[PDB]
């Protein structure tokens, strides 16, 4: 079952710019467990990278 | 079974930057059975202990994405099964 984050550098979901991160945010938009990846990262407050197509900064949505 | 846990577990933390790698293995003591503290790490690579908490906690984050964490899945006491249980929490 192919996630898109198998595909390239896993580090791709820790970019290190702005438009780095919106490449990895698109990736994720056809994960088959996308909206299930956002809300185990919530539960587990990540400190950062993309996970269910949304950017976290101390387990926060990066929204604007 | 325990040293293909061993070799996968090695795999995924080579992915990582030396340094990144480096405070993991030196954390749950994945060489020398011993974990350090932040401290200890600090001192060894001569870098603040708060950028080696920085490190720690931006690291565990990157193991336990899918991008690094899906191989392991198929995977208490030793080095191994403790990080095991750090990326996966109950599921260890
Ligand atoms: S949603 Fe989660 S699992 Fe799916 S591609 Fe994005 S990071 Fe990987």
């Amino acid at each position: 079952p192919v996630l898109p984050c198998h595909v390239g550098d896993p580090d791709m979901w820790f970019a290190d710019t702005p438009a780095g991160l919106e490449v990895a945010k698109t990736m994720c938009v056809s994960c088959p467990i996308r909206r299930q990846c956002l809300a185990a990262a919530l539960q587990r407050a990540e400190p950062w990278g993309v996970w269910g197509g949304e950017i976290f900064d101390q387990g926060s949505i990066v929204s604007h | 079974s325990f040293t293909l846990l061993q070799d996968q577990l090695q795999s995924v933390l080579d992915t990582l930057s030396e340094r990144e790698a480096g405070v993991v293995r030196l954390r749950f003591g994945l060489t020398d059975g011993q974990p350090r503290t932040l401290d200890e790490i600090g001192q060894v690579y001569g870098v603040t202990r708060e950028r080696i908490r920085q490190i720690e906690s931006k690291t565990m984050s990157k193991l336990r994405h899918p991008s690094r964490s899906q191989v392991l899945r198929d995977y208490s006491g030793t080095p191994e099964e403790r990080l095991l249980r750090a990326i996966f929490g109950e599921k260890a």
